[PDB]
């Protein structure tokens, strides 16, 4: 103040006070998403864009909210759902309910150390349990549907996310291998915005966003060969500066017809392994180029009857060579027949001014694409939002060789485990031990809530029914008696777990240690 | 950018305008802060050998002042921690009068040396308790460094001798003629059974030659002029009338009713004939001068004129009861001839003139009387103003002096007598009092060192040579002045004594207002008007 | 909100949220000012006058905050104040934990109602409780001693506190009867700006704020006799207007003379009420007026040495009729010598510009002056407001015919009695009960919080002597061992205790009962 009079300091009163405010109304924005009774919201951008999304990291991403431990919170959820996949607003709920029992110790007149060191014990006691109550599996064909289905059913209704759990679990079947880890980035996600939601499928193969220019082209073939390359077939220049002379008309015509013989070549070559490879008029050729065509080269393909593709995708080079079986050659040197694909159904479909292109009737795919259609764009980007939640579940649920059963039962055992243990650690860590057992209740409590029943009662009655028993007694949402979680076919994962409960503590650990949020800047008023 | 919000619970209902100063370092240290600067202000304007100030206020004065008193009054002050002291240093001079700068200081001095304490681990509770006990052991060892007392009080031969030292601390060069006057002046007005009042001394300011031009006069002075012709008059027989010398008339308002001719032919012959009457029975009494307090007439002054009676008009509530207090006569609010037992005898009445100014003086031959009036003659008004303040010090100091007979060592022994005396019992002194005792004796020191900065001179050796002399056996020694080489002189054989209960009230006042200060924790503001 | 769209208006969770805040910023404040450990503070206002007191009324009012909770909470604090006493801090602070209590369990899905009814059973057990927890003494001088030391510990240091005390306790005996109540407005409070020592005793007699104007008059007057009258002495004109119409000189002087023998037969009339009372000159005559006195009396009561004053209070009559005994007329019809007042010395005392008149020595004085002295303002006044309070205490303690031992013994006991008749209380008001009982704990963990010692571990050795040994076990402020309230001399009140409770218990149901901050008036501004 005396150095700087235009910064703004707060104290270690101020800045806790400031911090334990924020959270809390972090997590009471954030807590009518957690399960599948919850509210939808409605976000409008300054554009005027409508936004149906029910996912955590969305939301807090577009509130408009301007805060250091907002930023943190939303970079903390940004970059748990780039890694892990689900798990957005359960870390800024238990967040805010670590910070609430933290300060409500802190404010009779304790230490943070103590309370750190109590809320690591915490942790690495829920680790152990975590790690000594995890089952095996196999992961059949049963268990990942069920997977799917309890990661999409909080996403949509009931027909909708049945078969969007079919159409996740049948992609990840095709591009499943016999060993090494499942590779991204080879289901394609096409939008299309006609018919309803309800007509969704898979399509085994790859379906383009354009389609043929000529008019005087092929639109449906029976059977086809697939050429994946990339050299350009356009009049390229020299990289030198050169330049033409003549001398009469007769010259310039002669230099004319001679300076379109570098793509004539190729068009020959082309031209006669079509005839080499086909020969009668029985099957046909799709050329897949990367860059464009010049329009003679467009027409001398189209007076045989071969069907080019321009301007492509750089990531439609390895999906094409994974589901056909070509080779994405870029010359013309060895032109073997053995380097061309092979399809069943090769066909476009107009829609109004875009056009498509679909090729199905593969012999053995291993890079599909998932067909999506909506009536409007927001459903579409919420459709998208769930399918890709779906595929990182279920692709979590592959890597990892155990399965963790959903509901709440989970945390009822580590706040056990927890109440168990405290008695066990020595000095001022059991009120920590506490706090962090009773941070860890918060997603029942939240499940119970947007259902519709009590909060304690049901607490009480699931605390009552898992002390007597044994099992991994759930929370139920349609009656709210105390049930099995894992035996109807509520999972969940156990890495995505950890991974939000060490952020939990990563973030808790900083909040409770930083008590001066000093602002000395430059204000930048010149001028 | 990013912009943090406000506390969520005090600092969102503090309203805007208004300030808080919870945290020590804002508010203590601040106020620790804030009273070393004002006292690193009156510092070098302490000693005889210090300077003067002009200080200008919003009035568009001139103040050439030395006192620390007038300058803290001049000053406006914007900071409760410099208010206290400033009140303090007020309480001090309507108390006693003469330890104002010292006060400051030594409260500067403790709060600096506390300011360390506080830093280093002392709380504020042992901090103040030390200064207590350390306070009351000097209370208490104060009374056995005496060793000096006043004889008589009404020679001028050791009057003079005493209030030396006071003056020449004010007024350096010039202070044997302010000092004889002073006690000329006080033996003029001593009366009997002590009972020594502060009002008996008027100050008259007139501007003439230089400083030895200036004499005391016995009786009273005023800058007025007569109305009527009489001037010299000898056997003067005062006769002050609080009425104005006019024909008295009725409260309720009433006018005169006249008829007939007769009356309104009678009407002013009667009245002339009444007014004459009354002045020639009034002057009957043996009366050579009047004075009235207020509204003249025309008649009335020619008829006076006409039997030659002196006429003396002033208006101010308090001159004329002076006067009558000391001629001895009593005011009478109607135009009744007085009484034998209410005349007022003087002894030469006459109208002169000193300094281009007319004035009229009543001296008396008596040696005794009432009250006295102390003529001032120069060529500034602040010198005059600076005079004016030196005499009034000199009378405090006199007042003190009757008060009390007591007297101890000047200089600067006395302070460090005390901090030996404390320094030596606070080391036997278990408990962690120890430290705020050494502190407190270590605050005693800033006196010798202001003085040894005044003078020109190094206060660390006049600081040893101070200790090694009290620890060898010589208790009435402090720091010479007359000289450029910083050495000692006997404090005794000069004559440099000051006052005993001054002192001890200076003492007291200081440590309440320090403890005050250390006793005060968060500071809670609003808004200017 | 939709017909007025200039007013801000709050829901439920809004208005309940702002007011737990200022709740707790109201509580996190006062929280310094418990016991004689706190911490003294300074205000400062806008002319540049500086107040230095300890009392939570004043520092209520001089915060500056506009709120209207704020608002609410002053009110309460000053009606608590003016009605008892010494009792606003400790209620601020009970209302803030009660409120953050209630708070506590509102945000887990209760309903206020519920936390009412329970409020509202706590309060009666307690109240039962308190009713024979009272201890009934004889109430002689020394626990009046007590109970002043105890109420002015908290305020000065030591020294002064025990000469307020035996001052206030020396005049409450001295205004005390045995038949009429304990009356106020009868000890004057007299300010001084000298003497800051050992000076604020008590005065067996009155003293005024002004004294006599005549020169001439006695200073120091012995035996003399006590004239209390308020009767005009001036130049008093009629009703009716009216004038004179004289003739020449010797009317007009009629005319003087005849308005001014109205006061000379008066004059005339107490000289020879003097002469007859007096006689010799060993004696004297003091007259004590209510309205001005011309100068024409005051000269003519002078030549007899009479010492008159002029212009006093109303108050001033009453204090000089209980203390002399006199009859304070109105006229001087029926003039007898029984109506005067007995004096023995009488002294005017002057301080500059100031002058004051000292009467003591009386007979049998019924109405005693203290007389205040302070280096300062702030000072006096907060002399003042200690003496006040003190000699509140001491009536509320009198007028009651039990005592209440202090320090925080009262409050555990309550507690336990409330968890004793926790489980014995139907419904969902358990909770509310044992919110009510961990609200009452409040003054011991600020206490030792003041103090400089442990608070959870103090309060839980402070419950285990209570538990071991039925006994007023109270809270140290020096050592932080567990001591007896009641054998050291720390006594307090009991209708002060229940008002407090009283209060307490309104407000909380006042504000747990309204969710909607609503300000739809008028703006008040044209332009
Ligand atoms: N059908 C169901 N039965 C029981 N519990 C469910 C069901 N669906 C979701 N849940 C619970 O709701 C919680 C929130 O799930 P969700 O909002 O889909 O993702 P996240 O766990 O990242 O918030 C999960 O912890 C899960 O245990
Ligand atoms: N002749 C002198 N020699 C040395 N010191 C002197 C002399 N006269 C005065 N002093 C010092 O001046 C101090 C008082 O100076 P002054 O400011 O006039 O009064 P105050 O006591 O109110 O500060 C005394 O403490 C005394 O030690
Ligand atoms: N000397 C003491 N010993 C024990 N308890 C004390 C002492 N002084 C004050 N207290 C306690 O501190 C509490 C607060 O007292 P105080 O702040 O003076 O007035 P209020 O009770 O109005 O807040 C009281 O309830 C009293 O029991
Ligand atoms: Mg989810
Ligand atoms: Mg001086
Ligand atoms: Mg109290």
């Amino acid at each position: 103040k005396t150095l700087n009079p235009k910064a703004e300091v707060a104290r270690a009163q101020a800045a806790l006070a400031v911090n334990i405010s924020a959270a809390r109304g972090l997590q009471d924005v954030l807590r009518t998403n957690l399960g599948p009774k919850g509210t939808m919201k409605m976000l409008v951008s300054g554009a005027g864009d409508i936004k149906l999304t029910k996912d955590g990291n969305v939301l807090l991403h577009e509130m408009q909210i301007q805060h250091p431990t907002a930023s943190l919170i939303a970079k903390v959820a940004t970059a748990q759902d780039d890694i892990t996949g689900d798990g957005t607003t359960s870390n800024v709920l238990i967040i805010g309910e670590l910070l609430k029992q933290a300060d409500l110790y802190i404010s009779e007149g304790l230490h943070p150390r103590i309370i750190t060191e109590g809320f690591e014990a915490a942790k690495e006691k829920a680790l152990q349990f975590l790690e000594e109550v995890k089952v095996s599996r196999e992961m059949d064909r049963e268990t990942l549907i069920d997977v799917a289905r309890t990661s999409l059913r909080t996403k949509v209704h009931a027909e909708l996310a049945d078969v969007l759990t079919e159409a996740v679990v049948d992609s990840i079947l095709a591009i499943k291998k016999q060993d090494e880890p499942i590779d991204l980035f080879m289901i394609e996600i096409m939008e299309m915005k006609h018919k309803s939601e309800t007509d969704t499928s898979l399509i085994r193969g790859l379906v383009l966003d354009h389609g043929a220019r000529h008019p005087d082209m092929k639109k449906r073939v029976e059977d086809a060969y697939i050429l994946t390359c990339n050299v350009s077939l356009e009049y390229e220049k020299t990289e030198v500066n050169s330049g033409f002379f003549y001398k009469s008309a007769e010259e310039r015509e002669k230099l004319v017809k001679a300076e379109r013989k570098f793509i004539e070549d190729r068009v020959k070559k082309i031209i006669e392994l079509k005839r080499k490879v086909c020969g009668d008029s029985d099957k046909g050729f799709v050329v897949i180029n990367q860059k464009g065509i010049d329009p003679f080269s467009l027409d001398a393909l189209s007076k045989e009857g071969i069907v080019a593709l321009r301007r492509a995708k750089r990531r439609n080079m390895e999906r094409l060579t994974l589901a056909c079986g070509g080779v994405a050659l870029n010359s013309f040197d060895d032109l073997s027949p053995d380097c061309l694909g092979h399809a069943g159904l090769v066909y476009e479909y107009t829609l109004g001014e875009e056009k498509f292109t679909f090729i199905e009737k593969c012999n053995n795919p291993r890079s599909v694409t998932l067909l999506i259609k909506g009536p409007n764009k927001h459903t579409l980007t919420q459709i998208k939002d769930a399918v890709r939640d779906g595929l990182r579940a279920v692709k979590n649920a592959i890597d990892d060789g155990c399965v963790v059963p959903g509901a709440g039962a989970v945390e009822v055992a580590m706040a056990e485990a927890l109440i168990k243990h405290k008695p066990s650690v020595k000095g001022r860590a059991q009120l920590g031990v506490q706090a962090f057992a009773d941070a860890l209740l918060i997603i029942p409590k939240v499940l119970a809530q947007n259902s519709g029943f009590d909060l304690q009662e049901t607490l009480v009655k699931i605390q009552a029914e898992h002390s007597e028993s044994g099992q991994l007694v759930g929370v139920d949402l349609n009656t709210g008696e105390p049930m099995v979680a894992a035996e109807v076919g509520v999972w969940d994962n156990y890495c995505v777990k950890k991974q939000l409960l060490h952020s939990c503590t990563v973030i808790a650990t900083n909040i409770l240690l930083v008590d001066e949020i000093m602002r000395a800047g430059m204000s930048s008023l010149k001028g | 950018a990013l912009h943090v919000p406000k506390a969520p619970g005090f600092a969102q209902m503090l309203k805007e305008g208004a300030k808080h100063f919870s945290g020590l370092e804002e508010a203590v240290y601040r106020n620790i802060q804030a009273c070393k600067e004002l006292a690193q202000t009156t510092r070098t304007a302490y000693g005889p050998n210090g300077m003067n100030k002009m200080v200008i206020n919003h009035l568009e004065k001139l103040f050439v002042t030395n006192d620390a008193a007038t300058i803290l009054r001049e000053l406006e002050v914007q900071h409760p921690a410099a208010k206290m002291i400033v009140m303090a240093s007020h309480m001090q001079e309507q108390e006693v009068g003469d330890g104002t700068n010292f006060v400051l200081v030594f409260a500067g001095a403790l709060l600096e040396l506390a300011e360390e304490l506080l830093r280093i681990g002392l709380s504020v509770s042992e901090v103040i308790e030390g200064y207590e006990i350390a306070c009351r052991k000097a209370h208490e060892i104060l009374p056995n460094l005496v060793c000096c007392s006043a004889k008589n009080l009404r020679d001028i031969d050791e009057v003079s001798s005493l209030l030396r030292t006071s003056i020449m601390s004010k007024q350096y060069g010039n202070e044997v003629f302010l000092a004889k006057l002073i006690a000329q002046a006080c033996v003029s007005i001593f009366p009997d059974s002590g009972h020594f009042n502060v009002d008996n001394i008027r100050v008259c300011k007139i501007l003439g030659s230089g400083i030895s031009s200036s004499s005391v006069l016995h009786g009273m002075v005023f800058k007025k002029e007569t109305e009527g012709d009489v001037t010299s008059v000898k056997d003067a027989k005062i006769a002050v009338y609080s009425c104005p010398f006019d024909g008295m008339i009725t409260e309720t308002k009433g006018t005169v009713l006249i008829k007939t001719a007769e009356e309104l032919m009678n009407f002013s012959k009667g009245e002339e004939n009444l007014m004459d009457a009354q002045v020639k029975a009034i002057a009957d009494t043996g009366a050579n001068v009047v004075v009235t307090g207020g509204k003249v007439a025309d008649m009335a002054l020619h008829y006076a004129n006409k039997y030659n009676i002196m006429l003396v008009r002033l208006n101010s509530k308090w001159d004329l009861r002076r006067l009558c207090k000391t001629v001895g006569a009593t005011a009478l609010p109607r135009l009744t001839p007085p009484v034998l037992e209410e005349m007022g005898h003087c002894d030469s009445v006459y109208l002169s003139e000193v300094g281009d100014t007319q004035v009229v003086v009543f001296k008396h031959e008596k040696e005794d009387g009432a009250i006295s009036t102390i003529v001032l003659r120069g060529s500034t008004d602040n010198l005059m103003d600076d005079i004016e303040r030196a005499v009034d010090d000199g009378v405090n100091t006199f007042k003190v002096l009757t008060r009390d007979k007591r007297l101890v060592p000047g200089g600067g022994a006395t302070e460090i007598e005390l901090a030996k005396q404390i320094t030596s019992y606070g080391e036997t002194c278990p408990g962690l009092e120890q430290y705020a005792i050494k502190k407190f004796a270590e605050a005693f020191e800033a006196i010798p060192r202001a003085l040894a900065e005044n003078s020109g001179v190094k206060a660390n050796e006049v600081i040893s040579k101070l200790y090694a002399v009290h620890q060898e056996g010589n208790k009435n020694v402090g720091l010479d002045i007359e000289a450029e080489v910083p050495a000692v002189k006997d404090m005794l054989e000069a004559g440099i004594l000051d006052t005993y209960l001054g002192k001890y009230w200076a003492i007291k006042l200081a440590t309440n207002a320090a403890v005050t200060v250390l006793r005060v924790d968060q500071i809670i503001m609003a808004k200017p008007a």
